[PDB]
């Protein structure tokens, strides 16, 4: 009961797919399908009773942002064309268009640990590792169904985890590609997301209405998280190093501690509306939070007691 | 659509 609530403590007034905090959690930046990508100061927002630092205009629509972690203005995105781009939010330009993927692009990921190496999922079935140097993928493993989400592994560039469309985790070690080290299966409809708490600690989710956690040392189901609603879209996942927040079709945001199967405590967006909730981030391991909806609208809540 | 998981 540490905590029982979540506090807005700023708003800024369609669909945002996407909202990640740079390498320091001092700007974030949103996308979606408006086709442009909106970098914001965090304490700006915080402080002020709004308006983006950089706009970058994009060809189409977009699905998925992640920040470079060791180079602070660099900016990977995802999109509906299936082109991977990397930006530099300082200068607006593309600095590398990846174009292998012939069909939409759902998920880019950069390394922690090797900064210079992304991974991008597509629905044309293909897992694709890429190098900031270099033109032409790196890595490219073939898969049997629409790959929803992709992420590396926070400790080892090696480790990636791969939600796709027939339901299940791959997990590959990209130094033997012929066979992934583990598939976890558990989840009844496609895995949107992925994404670690720890080296060892993978989360879920999935339009069967559930998160799930994962052991990836030992390859071990671990628990089964339930309460919200999502049986239909991306809606979004974030974790830190103890809770899970996701969205909900019901316009709420639900946050679980890892430990506990049902919620410490949900968020009704508010604004009349079918709106679901777009995207999540938490500000590293703090109780601080990123959030937006199917209306565009962003808002800051806080954990509280 | 927009942000919809595929399904198979």
């Amino acid at each position: 009961t540490r905590y029982s609530r979540l506090r807005v403590i700023a708003e800024i007034r369609n669909i945002v797919s996407s909202i990640e905090f740079d390498r320091d959690d001092e700007l974030f930046a949103t996308a979606g399908v408006s086709r442009c990508i909106k970098v914001f100061d965090f304490s700006s927002v915080v402080n002020e009773p709004q308006c983006p630092i950089v706009e970058m205009s994009t060809r189409s629509k977009l699905s998925c942002l992640s920040w470079n972690k060791h180079e602070k203005n660099h900016i990977a995105s995802s999109d509906y064309e299936g082109i991977v781009t990397v930006w530099d939010v300082t200068t607006r330009q593309s600095l590398m268009e990846y174009e292998e993927h012939e069909k939409r692009a759902w998920s880019v990921d950069f390394s922690r640990t090797e900064p210079s190496m992304l991974v991008s999922g597509s629905d044309d079935c293909k897992v694709k590792v890429w190098c900031t140097r270099q033109e032409a993928s790196v890595i490219n493993i073939d898969m049997k169904a629409n790959i929803c989400c992709v992420k590396y592994n926070p400790g080892s560039s090696n480790y990636i985890a791969v939600g796709s469309a027939d339901h299940h985790i791959h997990y590959y070690d990209l130094r033997n590609i012929s066979q992934p080290l583990h598939v976890f299966s558990g989840h009844k409809k496609a895995v949107s997301y992925v994404k670690f708490l720890s080296n060892n600690e993978l989360a879920s989710a999935s339009t069967d209405s559930t998160l799930r956690l994962w052991d990836v040392k030992d390859n071990l189901p671990v628990r089964t998280f339930r309460g919200h609603t999502n049986e239909k879209n991306f809606v979004g996942l974030t974790v830190n190093s103890e809770y899970l927040a996701c969205g909900s079709e019901t316009n709420e945001v639900y946050v679980y501690h890892k430990e506990i199967t049902r919620p410490v405590t949900s968020h009704r967006f508010g604004s009349a509306g079918s709106y679901f909730i777009s995207a999540v981030c938490w500000k590293s391991d703090s109780p601080t939070m990123l959030t937006a909806n199917s209306q565009g609208t962003i808002k800051v809540l806080v954990l509280a007691a | 659509y927009l942000q919809i998981v595929p399904e198979i």
